[PDB]
């Protein structure tokens, strides 16, 4: 994955206006009034407005803390364009993200053009969409939360293709959220807040479960109620906490929905780039469908095949089920929280695929799932086993689980002081590389090297795993010179003379093959031979009864007479004898 | 009922069970001269839309056995053809393959005159399906040779499907 | 605090007493009514927002709901005196 890219900067333009009502709409009596979960009509109008700015931000920060917000509270066109000039001159070449919420303005234009404040907050003033793509630059991601939004993305193509038109005389990387369809009205239920779009987008799990509460099927479910729901206890980071349960399984299920139903380079190209975005989209699939059952069908820049009738949806609805239940003892009985057996059946699922699927057919829908569950310390190594005995099937296997992203999280497990992840790592590192070897790199420049070194000097490991290990440190330093010095300030050699007579043949061999490989056009491995009487060893090799390990020891011995650059006598002695 | 549900929104999800019961008695006796109660009430079923996602599972089967019956009248017949060919582009009828692809396959024979239109029925669940359908290639194409029917639009996708593309 | 107080225009008894929105049925008889003749009258529950008249005094508007059926408002003064009024 080269093409890198990060979010730095985010605006906020609120278009609120409290306590005002535009002439397009007429309100029923009781209505939807929740903003960011506060209700704008109990207090003034400047504490509102202050308070709902201050609790997006900080709902947005749940997701990105490293960037830098700026907030316009019922601002007018020279605000808009100041902040957006600034924002884009500052950020130079990397992403930005506008955020325009129009619930106290007339709906948008058929011209294509948005509404705005005057400095006396006495009339609405239209803005141009062209003047607004013109502030901001080529790299943006822009989300609206408006009635009639999808008449703001058709003009926005528009002007972009126009843009085009005028240079023969900026969509290209260009992402676009909209909430509603060019011709439907948001719904204004009581029971719902009235900011459907950016809560889905922002706060998953809180509008999941008041949904849930609100369906026929909790009838299945005895003495659950939204008083419940209000008080559930937990963090969203906190893994072990009721709460932070269902972020994981929410996480889990979202992806595995997307690779599933996506194409390979749109699925690389918006849930593996960046986390803000990946957040936002995985978001996405929840409020398409949360808003399908009131009439209303969101949009998006880069079109996505429907997915509301995708089966995973229901083990969702399965587990939230489950969870819920114990929540009245939980609560006031002060009784312990009982972990859920979600991971446990998909992981049993995966391993039933393995027993008949040699062939390739239709691979397994629990690859992500099971991804999603190495750096957790209960199911660590019934997941390290399965992957690998996943991989060993052929190279598209292997293939395939990189595709999948699995590369960062086992890069990241030789950082640990356990003992029992040692050969299931081994077995893991040597089927990886022996299919691709540009790895050794990202291997050497984070000193992982030492985690295998620490595996080959133990003589009570068994010959198998010691195999492995020589054969992922004989490809490391292959045609790398940083490889080369690593290695040799190790001390590979000794340890290589050390094991060069044991009775399992191909551990000599391969033993052989690295010890020549380490000095091959590097001087100093040569003179370390020279000085610790390597060679002299090696000609043991030459009478084996197996011919490979006699062909591996010529070759060393080759590549040991070859590094003599005609240097000074002794040297030509030691190569004469 | 027509004006009430354009009305209300997906709020008219929480009174269809009230008047669920009365829509199986019609479809079950109907004496009215052709059956146009039935005709009309399909033409409203036809707007009710993305609710019925919980109970089409109850509506469902009447219909059907509307348009395989052989002694109804054939305007009633092709009205609930077309009454699922509409239903289909808001719903999911993965769970129903069977249940609308035989019945469709029976109705085929015995008559000539609902051939068109069960063909324009049928291309449109194909549509919602994609590798899904699979299973039911040879059979139906065993019927097809029998009488010749074409249809460009259901040809392509059996192509697409076979060779793994869509539209 | 003279720039943050001119906001405040209503009161929320959870953030204020939520003694008050704990009771349920009391025993203790609506103020100003009790006569040894008529049947009595208790509280049943306070309605759980209060009312900010605008002005420099700043009065409440309280009111409560009698087992009788029917509402009762008051005026919840503070910073004066109320006892010359009941003499006259």
């Amino acid at each position: 994955m080269k093409d890198r890219m990060k979010t730095v900067s985010v605006a906020l333009v609120l278009c609120l206006n409290v306590g005002v009502d535009p002439p397009d709409v007429v309100k029923t009596t009781p209505c939807a009034r929740l903003e960011c979960w506060i209700d704008p009509l109990s207090m003034g109008p400047q504490k509102a407005l202050e308070t709902i700015g201050a609790n997006l931000q900080k709902q947005y920060e749940n997701w990105q803390p490293r960037a830098r917000y700026k907030q316009s509270l019922d601002p007018t066109v020279d605000e808009v364009k100041k902040l957006c000039t600034s924002l884009r001159r500052n950020a130079k070449e990397e992403r930005v993200l506008f955020h325009y919420n129009g619930h106290g303005v007339p709906r948008p234009t058929v011209n294509g053009e948005v509404w705005v404040f005057n400095k006396n907050y006495t009339q609405y003033i239209p803005l141009s969409i062209y003047d607004l793509q013109t502030w901001m630059g080529s790299p943006s991601i822009f989300v609206y939360d408006c009635s009639n939004a999808g008449l703001i993305v058709k003009s926005f193509k528009q002007f972009a293709l126009q843009r085009e038109q005028e240079l023969e005389v900026s969509m290209k990387n260009c992402i676009q959220l909209a909430a509603c369809e060019a011709t439907e009205l948001l719904p204004m239920i009581p029971d719902l807040p009235a900011d459907l779009f950016t809560s889905c987008l922002t706060t998953p799990i809180k509008i999941a479960l008041r949904w849930f509460c609100m369906q026929k099927c909790v009838s299945l479910v005895p003495g659950v109620t939204l008083d419940l729901i209000e008080k559930i206890p937990g963090r969203l980071n906190d893994r072990r906490t009721p709460l932070g349960e269902l972020n994981w399984i929410f996480t889990a299920i979202t992806d595995t929905i997307a690779w599933n139903v996506l194409p390979r380079d749109l699925f690389q190209k918006l849930f593996r780039q960046d986390l803000l975005v990946a957040s936002l989209f995985r978001n996405f699939l929840l409020a398409e469908r949360i808003m399908r059952s009131y009439n209303c069908t969101p949009v998006s820049s880069p079109r996505l095949p429907p997915t509301y009738m995708h089966a995973m949806w229901q083990a969702w609805d399965l587990a939230v089920d489950i969870c819920l239940s114990q929540l009245p003892t939980i609560i006031e009985e002060g009784t312990a929280f009982r972990h859920s057996p979600f991971f446990a059946e998909q992981l049993t699922a995966f391993q039933v695929w393995l027993t008949m699927g040699v062939e390739n057919r239709n691979p397994p829908e629990q690859l992500p799932i099971v991804l999603q569950v190495l750096l957790s310390q209960v199911h660590r190594l019934r997941a390290l086993d399965l992957l690998g005995r996943f991989l060993d099937l052929g190279p598209w296997a292997v293939s395939l689980a990189l595709s999948v992203g699995i590369f960062p999280y086992v890069l990241k497990l030789l950082q640990s002081s356990a003992r029992e992840l040692r050969p299931l790592l081994v077995f893991i590192w040597a089927k990886i590389l022996a299919v691709d070897s540009s790895c050794q790199a990202d291997l050497v420049k984070d000193n992982g090297h030492k985690y295998f070194l620490s595996v080959l000097a133990d003589p009570y490991m068994p010959a198998e795993h010691r195999t492995m290990t020589a054969f992922i440190l004989a490809v490391i330093v292959n045609s790398y010179h940083t490889g080369q010095e690593a290695c040799l300030q190790g001390n590979l050699i000794a340890i290589c003379l050390e094991q060069l007579n044991d009775p399992h043949p191909l551990l000599r061999q391969w033993v052989a093959i690295c010890l020549g490989r380490i000095w091959q056009n590097f001087d100093s491995a040569r003179w370390c031979g020279v000085r610790d009487s390597a060679h002299e060893k090696l000609y043991s090799l030459l009478s084996d009864p197996i011919p490979e390990v006699r062909c591996a020891a010529v070759f060393a011995l080759g590549t040991f007479v070859g590094n003599s650059a005609e240097r000074t006598d002794h040297s030509t002695t030691i190569d004469h004898n | 009922i027509e004006q009430i549900v354009v009305a209300l929104g997906g709020e008219f999800k929480l009174y269809l069970p009230q008047l669920i019961p009365h829509m199986l008695r019609v479809f079950m006796h109907d004496n009215s001269p052709g059956r146009i109660v039935s005709i009309k009430l399909l033409a409203a079923i036809q707007l009710f839309g993305a609710n019925l996602d919980d109970y089409l599972h109850l509506l469902l089967p009447p219909i059907v056995k509307l348009f395989d019956a052989p002694e109804a009248p054939l305007p009633s017949r092709k009205a609930a053809l077309e009454t699922v060919d509409r239903l289909t582009e808001s719903l999911d009828f993965t769970d129903y393959a069977s249940r609308i692809i035989h019945p469709i396959v029976r109705t085929l024979d015995q008559s000539p005159e609902l051939r068109s239109t069960a063909m324009d029925t049928l291309s449109s669940l194909v549509f919602q399906l994609g590798k899904k359908y699979q299973i039911f290639i040879p059979m139906v194409n065993k019927v097809l040779v029998r009488h010749r029917i074409n249809h460009q639009r259901y040809d392509v996708l059996i192509c697409r499907i076979v060779k793994g593309y869509t539209l | 605090i003279s720039k943050q107080l001119p906001q405040l225009t209503s009161l929320e008894l959870q953030y204020v007493s939520p003694k008050l929105l704990m009771c349920r049925d009391l025993e203790l008889a609506v103020p100003g009514t009790y006569d040894p003749n008529q049947p009595i009258i208790r509280i049943q529950s306070i309605a759980p927002s209060l009312q900010v008249i605008t002005s420099k005094q700043r009065p409440r508007k309280l009111t409560l709901m009698g087992s009788n059926g029917h509402e009762f408002v008051f005026l919840l003064k503070g910073h004066e005196d109320l006892r010359q009024d009941e003499r006259v």
